[PDB]
């Protein structure tokens, strides 16, 4: 089973250079494919092919970015890297590595890394409980959640009960507060009856600051 | 020519697959394991020898004309069932330097048979 | 550089009905291989990368259901969902993987569902004690599963309308019930939060006979 | 009408191009295939050769390049399809 | 191209297409035997005028090479 | 290949001149009276079949390898002595329009023999 | 290296040159010859064809083009030499 | 070109010239038999590396293909 | 046995045209050769190739005379003719027809015809006896002859006893007398003893005038 | 136009000795047929056409003796008579029969014999009676078989030298004894012939101890 994983900084200063690396599991870079490519997607925009390379180092680039784009290839550690110089705010995007195939298309994709171009520095979030009320309908349904506040850059991933709770979870989009920091909330709908027996925990992950929290929510 | 069957025992192309293992060529042939060889089997009587499709040379035809009117010495010389068309085949092997070489080799697969 | 153009930009189709998206290329992507049609169609949902749906402009990738069918040739192609289902709400893209390489993508077409009217479930959450300890206060209001997306949230602190202050964020259509959900965060200073007693959240949506208010007083 | 991927590890000694695309030459009747040959040193994959291969029933109607041989010194596969030697895998004969 | 009666085209419904000639030949071999009808392509019509595959022997071989379609017949004294 | 002699009865090219008169082709062949035809005669044992000079196909060699280690079914299939090289020959004749035509005809003269 | 005289009475129907010189095409080993064919109507000589002829023992080492056939319908000779078909004669086999 | 020992060149004083290889091969056929030495031209040395005409069978066939001049020898335990 | 014979006028007026014809015995013009040529030799000068032709009519000429030379070919009567227009005194020569062969050279030749270009007309000769003297040595040798006088043009051929006397015959060259006419003499040496028994006759032939004489010589 | 040039113009060689004639062409007459040397040598005697001696510049025509041998190649060739014999006195020519056709001949080389001294046989012949009847008279003098060619004839009518009047003609070298022969015709009017009595012919040659006079008187 082929799996691709991107690795690299989620934050990059302006005018500097961005470097990411795709690691491959399931297969090697020599077998399992010929071309391996990089794709990017700005927030709320379409996909853009960056470039692609082969197990020999045959490099092919997008005409718009041939100036700064540089793809590498490391047959030893099943890797291929991306380096883009003189970064601008337009290079703020989610970056993906994919298997660029001749027959078929982009077969396998990585989960992508959100790269933000800013002068500001990283900040870890503070997790708070959105407790279920004492006034909630005894025979009906009740709601609870997590307010994950003050972080930069993006993203943050919330899960409930370490992935064993998904029916009713709404992890909302983030908002940029007047401070230039993000506030996100994740909530779950659950029956009132289950409140007394079941215990709920929201798992939070802000990777640009190695912030990992598991918060218990209860009245 | 034609292809063999039960009760069809005249000069024909008979299906066959060889396996190098049987003749110990696996020692130097990496691939293939075996190939679609086919062989020529059957008889060439005077009514089919030297005719169209079941003959190679225009020489076999003149010899068959002698054989027809039982003239010496072709009356006693049987015309043989032999290949008339061949095809090349791909191979991957170790040369006598033990390097890995791939070559496309001619006249290895029997495609059609005929009379001599 | 074979330019790709998609149409339309969005789709709103009732569940069960067919959906159709078109992709037009600035050069016929056929090849003397007879396999021709070097086109691919991908499905991308919010948090996820694009998932390959169809290659050769016609043939499907494993696991993809029969309700998805690719079509077309030369320069004009189409992706057709015979019966739109709730789990199909995504943005679909087309790409040319032609040998000559400016590897170009389409614009993207967002498909949506036309569903029945649904009223929201309104919930209010006072600020955490740890949050109050840090000097700041955030009152949250949640409008769970409603349709359509048009909804209005109003904040009232001791019956005083709060213009400015609040920020809203709405999710996308649920892959199951095809509904939307919204959160509103009203931000306050700890001192201001302690000055007032009644915190209310008044919601206006179609599914409601009249607007709905979920409130609480600071003491419990 | 058939094209494959080319590779020659002995590129320098044979003065040939290391990797690239290869246009095959066959016949009106002749089916064409792509071959791939490599080494497996307990996980590590070392390439040997890739290119065109002639009509062979061993490659007939096989969309994918899979090595059916179990624990060989030189792993090999062939397939019938344009650029099907793009990638290879190993999976022995069930038997 | 030209179609003819083919005795060895059992699957093709006893018919062959050649750019050359239709052939029929009756052989009364020493040990009785029978005859055959087939197609001879243009390349095998050598020499140009009287081709080798169209020659009849005085006795024991009667051959006919025609060029119209489906022109393979018999000329025995019909019973 | 090789040329025949007394006591040399292995696959060889045997000298021969044909005369069209014997097969009644004088009726349409103005010239020549006969030509240097030659024929292939002899046996192809396992020690000469499929070898250099006394074999046509590289296919005959692989079949001979089976025959050597007596494997089925080539152990019982005799390799035949057949022509390996031919030469063209000149002819003057009457076509079926009774016009006079001269043509140079291929594969009429046996030049070398070999094994199948 | 061998040249003959060419003649075709059916020059118009075959759209070929009536008479002239012809350069032969043979092989490194192949001996080449010249042929001549004509008619004799009780003295009157009518030409038929002349040109190149392939290796034939019937023409071996014969400097002159002589018809050895007695009282034939179409007289014919061949010879081994450059332009030896320049002229022909008839003289039957002694026997 | 390259000269070798030729067993069938009785007239040419037992010698042949080839642009390829000298060959010697001993055959112990089921019914005894003997051996042969000859010349193999460059064109018949197929495949490129291990040619077919130079392969020895484990038993019953010993072949040697050399490239120096007059290099055809025997390796029996001399009496 | 191939034999060639020229036929045509021995005299031609100036500025007119000369026509000769070669007839072939032994073989035809189609068989027996390819090219058949014409050669000319002025008095006391070298040979000059005029032209040659083939049994198809493939004509090839000498560059100096391509202007006036015309060779013909008649497959029916085994002939080939020569026609040369606007004659001059330089065209006074002996004309030969020959078998022009590719291998070999000029194989067979005709005996030639002496063509004289003049305004004068033909004149036949008068033959006179040069009698052997009564004073000749009784036991020795004696001489006799023929004086062939007054003819034009040339030539004249003398033989003795219709070709059965050659040992001692000297047919002298002709001389042009002041009148513009020729005088030739032919003499024979013979023993005195033979005079009383043998009879001698000189055969004279002047072909441009059909003059043929057989004169007996005796004391 | 391949120009041919012969050398020398004449030859005087004693019988038995060798003779050599050379022929040089303005272009090498070789051909890729290997037969090359497209040259021929001919022998022409006075009354006769040229008789073909040698073709291919080397090979002889039937009947031609071994004493004749052709030689040379390229541009320079030679004809050699190993032992000159009496019957070989002729003019020899060379010709190129090269395919490209300005078919050119050589100049010609006259071979002659150097022989021993021979004195002439002198004979005188009065005019015929039929000739006298016609009104004219011709007295003839014959010098038979002498060598060398240098000889002088003098006419004397009643001992009066006749300057003018006479005409001489000499034959060529006899194919047997290699000698020359001369005839002199003294022409007179019938009346003048009848006026005088003694007609004399006085010959001067080397073979004569002193000059020789053959004469006669008109009456018999
Ligand atoms: C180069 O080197 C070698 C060739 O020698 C190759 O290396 C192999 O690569 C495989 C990937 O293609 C790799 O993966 C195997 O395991 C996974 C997951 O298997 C799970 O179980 C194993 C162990 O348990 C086995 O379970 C099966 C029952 O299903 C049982 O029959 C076996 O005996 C058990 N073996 C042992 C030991 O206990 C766990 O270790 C693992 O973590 C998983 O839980 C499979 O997905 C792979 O494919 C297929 O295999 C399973 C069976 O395992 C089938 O049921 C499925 O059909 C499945 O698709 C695969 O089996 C191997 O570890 C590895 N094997 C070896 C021998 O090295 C490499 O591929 C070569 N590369 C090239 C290019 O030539
Ligand atoms: C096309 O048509 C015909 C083919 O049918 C060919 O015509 C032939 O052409 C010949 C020339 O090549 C020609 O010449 C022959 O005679 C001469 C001279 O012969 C002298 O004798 C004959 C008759 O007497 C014969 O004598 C011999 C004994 O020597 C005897 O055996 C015969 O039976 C006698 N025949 C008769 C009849 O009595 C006289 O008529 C003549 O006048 C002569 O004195 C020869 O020189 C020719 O060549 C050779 O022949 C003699 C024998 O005759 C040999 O001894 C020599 O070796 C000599 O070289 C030739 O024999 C023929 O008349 C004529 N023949 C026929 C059958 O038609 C013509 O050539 C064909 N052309 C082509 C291109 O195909
Ligand atoms: C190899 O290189 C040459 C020169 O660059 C090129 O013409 C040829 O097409 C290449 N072939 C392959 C198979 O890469
Ligand atoms: C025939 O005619 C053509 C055209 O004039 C010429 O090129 C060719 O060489 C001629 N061939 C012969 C054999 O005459």
């Amino acid at each position: 089973q082929l799996q691709l994983q991107e690795s690299g900084p989620g934050l990059v200063k302006p005018s500097e250079t961005l470097s990411l690396t795709c690691t491959v599991s399931g297969g090697s870079i020599s077998s399992s494919s010929y071309y391996w490519g990089w794709i990017r997607q700005p927030p709320g925009k379409g996909l853009e092919w960056i470039g692609s390379i082969s197990y020999s180092g045959s490099t092919y680039y997008n005409p718009s970015l041939k100036s700064r784009v540089t793809i590498s290839v490391d047959t030893s550690k099943n890797q291929f890297s991306l380096k883009l110089s003189s970064v601008t705010a337009a290079d703020t995007a989610v970056y993906y590595c994919a298997r660029d195939s001749l027959r078929y298309g982009m077969d396998v994709w990585g989960q992508g890394t959100t790269v933000t171009v800013s002068s500001a520095s990283t900040k870890g979030p503070s997790v708070f409980p959105l407790a279920p009320s004492s006034k909630s309908t005894s025979g009906g349904t009740a709601a609870l959640g997590c307010l994950v506040k003050d972080y930069f850059p993006e993203p943050v991933t919330v899960s409930w009960n370490s992935g064993a709770l998904t029916s009713g979870v709404h992890t909302f989009p983030a908002v940029l507060q007047s401070s230039g920091l993000y506030s996100l909330s994740s909530v779950v709908t659950v029956p009132s009856s289950s409140l007394g027996t079941q215990t709920y925990i929201c798992n939070v992950n802000h990777k640009p600051s190695n912030t990992k929290v598991d918060k218990r929510v209860e009245p | 020519g034609l292809e063999c069957d039960g009760k069809v025992n005249i000069c024909c192309k008979k299906q066959f697959f060889v396996s190098f293992k049987d003749i110990g060529w696996n020692d130097w042939i990496i691939a293939p394991s075996g190939y679609h060889a086919n062989y020529c089997e059957g008889e060439c009587p005077s009514h089919i020898a030297g005719t169209s499709g079941s003959s190679l040379s225009f020489h076999s035809t003149v010899i068959n004309h002698y054989r027809m009117r039982g003239h010496s010495p072709f009356a006693n010389l049987k015309s043989c069932c032999v290949p008339t068309k061949l095809r090349p085949m791909s191979m991957l092997y170790y040369d006598d330097g033990q390097n890995i070489i791939k070559k496309d080799i001619q006249n290895m697969i029997v495609e059609e048979c005929g009379c001599s | 550089d074979i330019v790709m153009t998609q149409s339309p930009d969005s789709l709103a189709v009732s569940l069960g009905e067919r959906a159709t998206i078109n992709c037009k290329s600035s050069q016929s992507v056929l090849y003397s291989s007879n396999n021709k049609n070097y086109l691919a169609w991908y499905q991308q949902k919010p948090g996820q990368p694009p998932k390959l749906l169809i290659y050769w402009a016609s043939t499907r990738e494993s696991g993809v259901p029969d309700r998805f069918s690719g079509s077309g040739s030369g320069t004009d192609f189409t992706l057709t969902i015979s019966s739109l289902q709730a789990e199909d709400v995504a943005v679909y893209y087309c790409q040319q993987y032609a040998l000559a390489p400016p590897r170009t993508f389409g614009g993207g077409t967002k498909v949506e569902i036309k569903r029945t009217v649904a009223a929201p479930s309104v919930f209010i959450f006072p600020p955490s004690d740890e949050q109050l300890k840090s000097g700041t206060a955030s009152v949250v209001c949640l409008l769970n599963n409603f349709y359509p997306r048009e909804a209005k949230v109003q904040w009232k602190v001791d019956n005083a309308l709060q213009s400015g202050n609040s920020q809203e964020s709405v999710t996308e259509q649920d892959s199951k019930d095809s509904t939307y959900s919204l959160s509103s965060t009203l931000t306050l200073s700890k001192a201001d939060y302690e000055k007032h007693k009644v915190y209310a959240c008044e919601v206006t949506h179609q599914g409601l006979s009249s607007p709905v208010t979920k409130s609480f007083n600071r003491g419990e | 009408t058939r094209e494959c991927i080319y590779y020659n590890a002995n590129w320098e000694l044979e003065r040939t191009n290391q990797s690239g695309l290869e246009r095959c030459e066959g016949e009106q009747d002749k089916r064409l295939h792509c071959y791939a040959s490599w080494r497996n040193s307990s996980g590590t994959i070392e390439l040997v050769k890739k290119g065109c291969w002639l009509d062979d029933f061993n490659c007939y109607d096989r969309q994918e390049c899979v090595a059916t041989e179990e624990n060989p010194q030189v792993y090999f596969c062939c397939c019938e399809g344009n650029f099907c030697n793009e990638r290879f895998t190993h999976l022995p004969e069930a038997g | 191209a030209l179609l003819c009666a083919c005795t060895s085209c059992l699957q093709a419904n006893y018919t062959c297409e050649t750019d050359g000639a239709c052939m029929v030949s009756i052989f009364n071999l020493d040990g009785m035997e029978h005859h055959v009808r087939t197609c001879i392509p243009k390349v095998e019509l050598v020499p140009a005028g009287k081709p080798f595959y169209c020659l009849s022997s005085e006795d024991l071989r009667n051959t006919h090479c025609c060029y119209t379609d489906y022109c393979n017949r018999i000329d025995l004294r019909v019973p």
